[PDB]
Protein backbone atom coordinates (compact mmCIF):
# COMPACT_ATOMS: atom_id res chain seq x y z
CA UNK A 1 0.00 0.00 0.00
CA UNK A 2 1.03 3.70 -0.20
CA UNK A 3 2.56 4.82 3.29
CA UNK A 4 1.88 8.18 3.98
CA UNK A 5 4.99 9.40 6.96
CA UNK A 6 3.74 12.87 7.73
CA UNK A 7 6.05 15.31 9.89
CA UNK A 8 6.13 16.46 12.37
CA UNK A 9 3.60 14.80 14.94
CA UNK A 10 3.09 17.88 17.13
CA UNK A 11 3.81 21.46 16.33
CA UNK A 12 3.28 24.38 18.74
CA UNK A 13 3.97 28.16 17.11
CA UNK A 14 3.02 31.42 18.24
CA UNK A 15 0.05 33.31 16.35
CA UNK A 16 1.74 35.26 13.32
CA UNK A 17 4.10 32.90 12.97
CA UNK A 18 4.44 29.86 10.03
CA UNK A 19 4.13 26.12 10.36
CA UNK A 20 5.38 23.61 7.94
CA UNK A 21 4.06 20.37 7.83
CA UNK A 22 5.25 17.77 6.06
CA UNK A 23 4.46 13.95 4.46
CA UNK A 24 6.23 11.54 2.33
CA UNK A 25 4.57 8.73 -0.05
CA UNK A 26 6.64 5.62 -0.32
CA UNK A 27 5.53 5.74 -3.73
CA UNK A 28 4.65 8.31 -6.12
CA UNK A 29 1.35 9.23 -6.65
CA UNK A 30 1.74 11.54 -10.09
CA UNK A 31 0.42 10.87 -12.92
CA UNK A 32 2.66 10.90 -15.90
CA UNK A 33 -0.08 11.95 -18.85
CA UNK A 34 -0.74 15.40 -17.05
CA UNK A 35 1.43 15.42 -14.24
CA UNK A 36 -1.08 15.99 -11.37
CA UNK A 37 -0.55 14.68 -8.17
CA UNK A 38 -3.42 13.09 -6.60
CA UNK A 39 -2.67 14.34 -2.92
CA UNK A 40 -4.73 16.20 -0.81
CA UNK A 41 -4.04 18.06 2.56
CA UNK A 42 -7.11 17.68 5.28
CA UNK A 43 -7.94 20.11 8.57
CA UNK A 44 -9.68 18.62 11.66
CA UNK A 45 -11.29 20.67 14.16
CA UNK A 46 -12.25 19.26 17.42
CA UNK A 47 -15.57 17.61 17.21
CA UNK A 48 -15.90 17.83 13.37
CA UNK A 49 -15.45 15.87 10.43
CA UNK A 50 -11.94 16.26 8.43
CA UNK A 51 -12.07 19.36 6.10
CA UNK A 52 -10.77 19.08 3.06
CA UNK A 53 -8.04 22.30 2.54
CA UNK A 54 -5.81 21.14 -0.41
CA UNK A 55 -5.99 19.11 -3.44
CA UNK A 56 -3.81 17.86 -6.22
CA UNK A 57 -0.87 18.78 -4.13
CA UNK A 58 -1.41 22.66 -4.43
CA UNK A 59 -5.16 23.37 -5.28
CA UNK A 60 -6.66 25.51 -2.55
CA UNK A 61 -10.68 24.68 -1.91
CA UNK A 62 -12.46 27.68 -1.80
CA UNK A 63 -13.28 29.15 1.42
CA UNK A 64 -9.70 28.18 2.57
CA UNK A 65 -7.62 31.41 3.51
CA UNK A 66 -4.91 31.93 0.91
CA UNK A 67 -2.33 31.69 4.42
CA UNK A 68 -2.77 28.44 3.87
CA UNK A 69 -0.45 26.53 0.79
CA UNK A 70 0.51 23.06 -0.70
CA UNK A 71 3.56 22.16 -2.28
CA UNK A 72 5.77 19.58 -3.50
CA UNK A 73 5.49 16.62 -6.39
CA UNK A 74 5.71 13.01 -6.38
CA UNK A 75 6.76 11.83 -2.82
CA UNK A 76 7.40 14.97 -0.81
CA UNK A 77 4.48 17.40 -0.06
CA UNK A 78 4.58 20.19 2.44
CA UNK A 79 1.65 22.23 3.61
CA UNK A 80 2.48 25.83 4.57
CA UNK A 81 0.27 28.05 6.89
CA UNK A 82 1.62 31.35 6.77
CA UNK A 83 0.38 33.74 9.57
CA UNK A 84 -0.45 31.40 11.77
CA UNK A 85 -4.03 32.46 13.70
CA UNK A 86 -6.23 30.46 16.23
CA UNK A 87 -8.51 29.01 14.41
CA UNK A 88 -5.78 27.23 12.80
CA UNK A 89 -5.53 24.56 16.07
CA UNK A 90 -6.69 21.15 14.32
CA UNK A 91 -5.25 17.84 13.54
CA UNK A 92 -4.11 18.08 9.59
CA UNK A 93 -3.65 14.58 7.51
CA UNK A 94 -2.12 14.40 4.47
CA UNK A 95 -4.09 12.14 1.73
CA UNK A 96 -3.14 10.20 -1.19
CA UNK A 97 -6.13 9.11 -3.79
CA UNK A 98 -3.64 7.97 -6.45
CA UNK A 99 -3.95 4.00 -5.53
CA UNK A 100 -6.46 1.95 -3.39
CA UNK A 101 -6.55 1.61 -0.62
CA UNK A 102 -6.73 5.21 -0.23
CA UNK A 103 -3.95 5.94 2.88
CA UNK A 104 -4.27 8.82 5.57
CA UNK A 105 -0.79 10.21 7.23
CA UNK A 106 -1.11 9.77 10.86
CA UNK A 107 -1.82 13.38 11.99
CA UNK A 108 0.06 16.26 12.76
CA UNK A 109 -1.26 18.31 15.80
CA UNK A 110 -1.34 21.57 15.92
CA UNK A 111 -1.34 23.96 18.83
CA UNK A 112 -1.27 27.78 19.20
CA UNK A 113 1.51 29.10 21.69
CA UNK A 114 -0.10 32.36 22.83
CA UNK A 115 0.88 34.42 26.08
CA UNK A 116 1.22 32.70 29.53
CA UNK A 117 -2.63 33.23 31.34
CA UNK A 118 -3.38 32.09 34.59
CA UNK A 119 -6.50 30.25 35.42
CA UNK A 120 -9.47 31.65 36.82
CA UNK A 121 -10.29 28.75 39.42
CA UNK A 122 -13.63 27.94 40.61
CA UNK A 123 -15.21 25.67 42.97
CA UNK A 124 -18.49 23.41 43.13
CA UNK A 125 -20.07 21.82 45.73
CA UNK A 126 -22.11 18.77 45.32
CA UNK A 127 -26.21 19.50 44.75
CA UNK A 128 -28.40 18.62 46.92
CA UNK A 129 -30.09 16.45 44.70
CA UNK A 130 -26.79 14.60 44.05
CA UNK A 131 -26.80 14.54 47.92
CA UNK A 132 -30.30 12.93 47.61
CA UNK A 133 -28.93 9.95 46.29
CA UNK A 134 -25.51 8.21 48.09
CA UNK A 135 -23.27 10.28 46.32
CA UNK A 136 -21.13 13.44 46.04
CA UNK A 137 -19.26 15.25 43.54
CA UNK A 138 -16.65 18.12 44.24
CA UNK A 139 -15.71 20.22 40.93
CA UNK A 140 -12.77 22.34 40.88
CA UNK A 141 -12.87 24.40 37.45
CA UNK A 142 -9.38 26.00 35.87
CA UNK A 143 -10.61 28.33 33.30
CA UNK A 144 -9.14 29.93 30.45
CA UNK A 145 -5.16 29.51 30.82
CA UNK A 146 -2.03 28.38 28.73
CA UNK A 147 -0.02 26.74 28.83
CA UNK A 148 -1.51 23.39 28.64
CA UNK A 149 0.18 22.23 32.00
CA UNK A 150 -1.76 22.42 35.60
CA UNK A 151 -1.47 20.89 38.63
CA UNK A 152 -5.03 20.04 40.66
CA UNK A 153 -4.82 18.95 44.11
CA UNK A 154 -7.59 17.50 46.63
CA UNK A 155 -7.47 18.23 50.16
CA UNK A 156 -10.15 17.35 52.87
CA UNK A 157 -9.68 18.60 56.15
CA UNK A 158 -5.76 19.29 54.97
CA UNK A 159 -5.56 15.15 53.81
CA UNK A 160 -4.22 14.51 50.16
CA UNK A 161 -6.72 12.58 48.11
CA UNK A 162 -5.60 10.07 45.59
CA UNK A 163 -7.80 7.49 43.80
CA UNK A 164 -10.53 9.60 43.79
CA UNK A 165 -10.61 12.06 41.78
CA UNK A 166 -10.56 12.26 37.98
CA UNK A 167 -9.27 15.42 35.52
CA UNK A 168 -10.26 16.34 32.20
CA UNK A 169 -9.58 19.17 30.36
CA UNK A 170 -11.13 20.90 27.30
CA UNK A 171 -9.14 21.01 23.50
CA UNK A 172 -7.23 24.34 22.62
CA UNK A 173 -9.86 26.98 22.48
CA UNK A 174 -10.12 28.22 18.85
CA UNK A 175 -10.47 31.71 19.87
CA UNK A 176 -8.15 32.98 22.29
CA UNK A 177 -5.97 29.48 23.09
CA UNK A 178 -6.40 28.89 25.60
CA UNK A 179 -7.67 25.52 27.69
CA UNK A 180 -10.02 25.07 30.60
CA UNK A 181 -9.95 21.90 33.07
CA UNK A 182 -12.03 20.27 35.28
CA UNK A 183 -10.91 18.11 38.32
CA UNK A 184 -14.15 16.30 40.13
CA UNK A 185 -13.85 14.61 43.63
CA UNK A 186 -15.97 12.07 44.53
CA UNK A 187 -17.23 10.82 47.45
CA UNK A 188 -19.68 8.83 48.85
CA UNK A 189 -22.96 11.39 50.75
CA UNK A 190 -21.25 9.63 54.30
CA UNK A 191 -17.91 10.20 53.50
CA UNK A 192 -18.87 14.09 52.67
CA UNK A 193 -20.27 14.68 55.84
CA UNK A 194 -18.01 13.76 57.79
CA UNK A 195 -15.28 16.13 56.86
CA UNK A 196 -15.69 20.34 56.69
CA UNK A 197 -13.19 21.89 54.39
CA UNK A 198 -12.94 20.54 50.73
CA UNK A 199 -9.97 22.41 48.77
CA UNK A 200 -8.59 22.10 45.13
CA UNK A 201 -4.81 23.20 45.42
CA UNK A 202 -3.69 24.90 41.60
CA UNK A 203 -0.47 25.54 40.63
CA UNK A 204 -0.07 26.72 37.24
CA UNK A 205 3.27 28.69 35.35
CA UNK A 206 1.04 31.98 35.70
CA UNK A 207 0.08 32.11 39.05
CA UNK A 208 2.15 34.11 41.42
CA UNK A 209 2.29 30.93 43.76
CA UNK A 210 0.23 27.76 44.10
CA UNK A 211 -3.24 29.28 44.78
CA UNK A 212 -6.18 27.03 46.66
CA UNK A 213 -9.91 27.44 46.39
CA UNK A 214 -11.51 25.76 48.90
CA UNK A 215 -15.15 25.91 50.70
CA UNK A 216 -17.09 24.73 54.17
CA UNK A 217 -19.72 22.50 53.98
CA UNK B 1 -23.90 21.40 -2.04
CA UNK B 2 -24.41 17.27 -1.77
CA UNK B 3 -24.27 16.35 2.05
CA UNK B 4 -24.03 13.20 3.88
CA UNK B 5 -26.11 12.55 7.46
CA UNK B 6 -25.57 9.25 9.26
CA UNK B 7 -27.36 7.26 11.66
CA UNK B 8 -26.80 7.86 15.15
CA UNK B 9 -24.76 6.77 18.18
CA UNK B 10 -24.99 2.93 18.85
CA UNK B 11 -23.45 0.74 21.62
CA UNK B 12 -23.64 -3.06 20.16
CA UNK B 13 -22.40 -6.29 22.44
CA UNK B 14 -19.15 -8.26 21.34
CA UNK B 15 -19.90 -10.57 18.36
CA UNK B 16 -22.47 -8.45 17.16
CA UNK B 17 -23.22 -6.93 13.57
CA UNK B 18 -22.96 -3.14 13.50
CA UNK B 19 -24.82 -1.05 10.39
CA UNK B 20 -23.96 2.55 10.19
CA UNK B 21 -26.29 4.72 7.68
CA UNK B 22 -24.91 7.13 5.24
CA UNK B 23 -27.84 8.90 3.09
CA UNK B 24 -26.34 10.98 0.44
CA UNK B 25 -28.86 14.02 -0.47
CA UNK B 26 -29.06 14.95 -3.85
CA UNK B 27 -31.30 11.91 -4.87
CA UNK B 28 -29.05 9.88 -6.74
CA UNK B 29 -25.25 7.94 -6.13
CA UNK B 30 -24.70 9.53 -9.70
CA UNK B 31 -20.91 7.97 -10.14
CA UNK B 32 -20.17 8.88 -6.65
CA UNK B 33 -17.69 6.10 -4.56
CA UNK B 34 -19.13 6.21 -0.75
CA UNK B 35 -16.08 5.40 1.43
CA UNK B 36 -16.02 5.05 4.72
CA UNK B 37 -13.08 6.10 7.02
CA UNK B 38 -12.66 4.99 10.49
CA UNK B 39 -11.26 6.95 13.78
CA UNK B 40 -10.28 5.12 16.57
CA UNK B 41 -8.63 6.39 19.52
CA UNK B 42 -5.08 6.97 18.95
CA UNK B 43 -4.75 5.56 14.93
CA UNK B 44 -5.30 8.48 13.27
CA UNK B 45 -7.90 8.07 10.21
CA UNK B 46 -8.25 4.19 8.36
CA UNK B 47 -9.79 3.80 5.12
CA UNK B 48 -11.94 1.03 5.24
CA UNK B 49 -13.29 0.52 2.05
CA UNK B 50 -15.66 2.02 -0.90
CA UNK B 51 -18.80 1.07 -2.87
CA UNK B 52 -19.93 2.38 -6.15
CA UNK B 53 -23.41 2.08 -6.23
CA UNK B 54 -23.84 2.46 -9.80
CA UNK B 55 -21.59 -0.07 -10.83
CA UNK B 56 -22.35 -2.45 -7.43
CA UNK B 57 -18.84 -2.86 -6.68
CA UNK B 58 -17.00 -2.45 -3.77
CA UNK B 59 -13.21 -2.51 -2.69
CA UNK B 60 -11.65 -3.00 0.86
CA UNK B 61 -8.27 -2.19 2.76
CA UNK B 62 -6.64 -5.77 3.60
CA UNK B 63 -7.33 -4.76 7.01
CA UNK B 64 -11.16 -4.99 7.01
CA UNK B 65 -11.83 -6.40 3.67
CA UNK B 66 -12.40 -10.27 5.63
CA UNK B 67 -15.12 -8.45 8.20
CA UNK B 68 -16.57 -5.33 6.07
CA UNK B 69 -19.56 -5.45 3.67
CA UNK B 70 -20.69 -2.46 1.81
CA UNK B 71 -24.35 -2.39 0.70
CA UNK B 72 -26.56 0.19 -1.09
CA UNK B 73 -30.52 0.93 -0.66
CA UNK B 74 -31.15 2.84 -4.05
CA UNK B 75 -34.72 3.11 -3.14
CA UNK B 76 -33.31 5.65 -0.41
CA UNK B 77 -29.90 6.89 -2.04
CA UNK B 78 -28.22 5.38 1.45
CA UNK B 79 -24.87 3.55 1.39
CA UNK B 80 -24.78 1.00 4.45
CA UNK B 81 -21.51 0.34 6.46
CA UNK B 82 -21.72 -3.30 7.87
CA UNK B 83 -19.01 -4.56 10.16
CA UNK B 84 -19.27 -8.27 11.56
CA UNK B 85 -18.05 -9.79 14.49
CA UNK B 86 -17.46 -6.32 16.41
CA UNK B 87 -14.54 -6.10 19.00
CA UNK B 88 -13.49 -3.42 21.86
CA UNK B 89 -11.06 -2.49 19.35
CA UNK B 90 -13.70 -1.33 16.79
CA UNK B 91 -14.69 1.47 19.24
CA UNK B 92 -14.57 4.32 16.84
CA UNK B 93 -16.27 7.38 15.03
CA UNK B 94 -16.52 6.12 11.55
CA UNK B 95 -16.97 8.61 8.73
CA UNK B 96 -18.71 8.08 5.24
CA UNK B 97 -17.19 10.68 2.91
CA UNK B 98 -17.38 10.85 -1.82
CA UNK B 99 -13.76 9.60 -1.69
CA UNK B 100 -12.91 8.21 -5.19
CA UNK B 101 -9.54 6.65 -6.39
CA UNK B 102 -7.62 7.25 -9.52
CA UNK B 103 -6.87 3.26 -10.10
CA UNK B 104 -10.81 2.57 -9.58
CA UNK B 105 -13.10 4.71 -11.52
CA UNK B 106 -13.56 7.54 -9.50
CA UNK B 107 -15.88 9.52 -12.02
CA UNK B 108 -13.80 12.62 -11.00
CA UNK B 109 -15.13 12.67 -7.10
CA UNK B 110 -11.99 12.58 -5.31
CA UNK B 111 -13.23 14.98 -2.90
CA UNK B 112 -16.89 15.28 -1.74
CA UNK B 113 -18.63 16.25 1.41
CA UNK B 114 -18.47 14.21 5.09
CA UNK B 115 -20.73 12.58 6.99
CA UNK B 116 -21.22 13.62 10.89
CA UNK B 117 -19.72 10.99 12.01
CA UNK B 118 -21.47 7.93 13.91
CA UNK B 119 -19.61 6.68 17.35
CA UNK B 120 -20.27 2.91 17.82
CA UNK B 121 -19.53 1.39 21.00
CA UNK B 122 -18.57 -1.76 21.68
CA UNK B 123 -19.07 -2.80 24.97
CA UNK B 124 -21.31 -5.44 27.15
CA UNK B 125 -22.47 -2.94 29.80
CA UNK B 126 -26.07 -1.98 28.89
CA UNK B 127 -27.46 1.79 27.78
CA UNK B 128 -28.22 4.16 30.70
CA UNK B 129 -29.10 7.87 30.55
CA UNK B 130 -27.64 10.76 32.61
CA UNK B 131 -28.13 11.63 36.01
CA UNK B 132 -27.99 15.31 35.63
CA UNK B 133 -26.82 17.94 38.05
CA UNK B 134 -26.35 21.77 38.66
CA UNK B 135 -23.36 23.23 39.07
CA UNK B 136 -24.66 26.30 40.90
CA UNK B 137 -22.57 29.91 40.98
CA UNK B 138 -21.82 31.59 43.94
CA UNK B 139 -19.25 33.70 45.71
CA UNK B 140 -16.48 30.92 45.38
CA UNK B 141 -17.05 30.78 41.69
CA UNK B 142 -16.92 34.40 40.56
CA UNK B 143 -14.09 36.82 39.91
CA UNK B 144 -15.39 40.25 39.86
CA UNK B 145 -17.51 40.57 36.57
CA UNK B 146 -17.25 36.82 35.69
CA UNK B 147 -19.28 34.16 36.76
CA UNK B 148 -19.23 30.46 36.36
CA UNK B 149 -22.18 28.13 36.32
CA UNK B 150 -22.64 24.59 34.84
CA UNK B 151 -24.32 21.31 35.14
CA UNK B 152 -22.68 17.86 35.56
CA UNK B 153 -23.70 14.89 33.28
CA UNK B 154 -22.80 11.78 35.01
CA UNK B 155 -24.21 8.21 35.32
CA UNK B 156 -24.28 7.95 31.13
CA UNK B 157 -23.54 4.93 28.84
CA UNK B 158 -22.13 5.28 26.08
CA UNK B 159 -20.91 8.11 24.67
CA UNK B 160 -21.83 10.57 23.37
CA UNK B 161 -23.97 13.59 25.38
CA UNK B 162 -24.65 16.73 23.64
CA UNK B 163 -25.18 19.90 25.60
CA UNK B 164 -26.59 23.01 24.84
CA UNK B 165 -27.34 25.71 26.73
CA UNK B 166 -30.86 28.23 26.55
CA UNK B 167 -31.32 25.69 23.76
CA UNK B 168 -28.34 26.96 21.52
CA UNK B 169 -29.01 30.69 22.20
CA UNK B 170 -25.82 30.76 24.99
CA UNK B 171 -22.49 29.55 22.92
CA UNK B 172 -19.82 32.47 24.25
CA UNK B 173 -17.84 30.72 27.08
CA UNK B 174 -19.40 27.75 26.90
CA UNK B 175 -16.93 24.41 27.42
CA UNK B 176 -17.98 21.16 27.72
CA UNK B 177 -15.15 18.46 28.80
CA UNK B 178 -14.50 15.56 27.46
CA UNK B 179 -16.15 12.93 29.26
CA UNK B 180 -14.11 10.66 31.25
CA UNK B 181 -14.90 7.05 32.02
CA UNK B 182 -15.59 6.29 36.07
CA UNK B 183 -14.40 3.60 38.09
CA UNK B 184 -18.11 2.62 37.51
CA UNK B 185 -17.73 2.01 33.97
CA UNK B 186 -19.87 4.33 33.22
CA UNK B 187 -19.29 7.86 31.54
CA UNK B 188 -19.28 11.41 34.06
CA UNK B 189 -19.07 15.10 32.28
CA UNK B 190 -19.52 18.46 33.18
CA UNK B 191 -19.98 21.67 31.34
CA UNK B 192 -19.40 24.77 32.20
CA UNK B 193 -20.61 28.38 31.04
CA UNK B 194 -18.73 31.69 32.29
CA UNK B 195 -21.37 34.60 32.16
CA UNK B 196 -21.30 38.58 33.24
CA UNK B 197 -21.39 38.03 36.97
CA UNK B 198 -24.70 41.03 36.98
CA UNK B 199 -26.65 38.87 34.92
CA UNK B 200 -27.15 36.08 37.56
CA UNK B 201 -30.25 37.53 39.30
CA UNK B 202 -32.11 38.40 36.02
CA UNK B 203 -31.17 36.10 33.53
CA UNK B 204 -32.34 31.97 33.94
CA UNK B 205 -29.68 29.70 32.71
CA UNK B 206 -30.70 26.14 31.33
CA UNK B 207 -28.42 23.81 30.41
CA UNK B 208 -30.16 21.25 27.74
CA UNK B 209 -28.66 17.06 27.78
CA UNK B 210 -29.15 15.10 24.48
CA UNK B 211 -28.50 11.36 25.47
CA UNK B 212 -29.61 9.61 22.86
CA UNK B 213 -28.53 6.38 22.77
CA UNK B 214 -30.95 5.65 25.60
CA UNK B 215 -33.22 8.72 24.39
CA UNK B 216 -33.08 11.08 27.72
CA UNK B 217 -33.54 14.52 27.38
CA UNK B 218 -33.29 16.68 30.53
CA UNK B 219 -33.50 20.14 31.12
CA UNK B 220 -32.27 21.40 34.08
CA UNK B 221 -32.45 25.15 35.35
CA UNK B 222 -29.06 26.41 37.35
CA UNK B 223 -29.44 28.67 40.03
CA UNK B 224 -27.55 30.49 42.18
CA UNK B 225 -26.87 28.49 45.32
Amino acid sequence: DIVLTQSPDSLAASLGERATISCKSSHSVLYSSNNKDFFAWYQQKPGQPPKLLISWASTRESGVPVRFNGGGSGTHFTLTISSLQAEDVAVYYCQQYFSSPITFGQGTRLEIKRTVAAPSVFIFPPSDEQLKSGTASVVCLLNNFYPREAKVQWKVDNALQSGNSQESVTEQDSKDSTYSLSSTLTLSKADYEKHKVYACEVTHQGLSSPVTKSFNR
Amino acid sequence: QVQLVQSGAEVKKPGSSVKVACKVSGGTFSSYTISWVRQAPGQGLEWMGGIIPSFGVGHYSQKFRDRVTLTADKSTTTAFLELSSVRSEDTALYYCAILGTFNWKSGGNYFGPWGQGTLVTVSSASTKGPSVFPLAPSSKSTSGGTAALGCLVKDYFPEPVTVSWNSGALTSGVHTFPAVLQSSGLYSLSSVVTVPSSSLGTQTYICNVNHKPSNTKVDKKVEPK
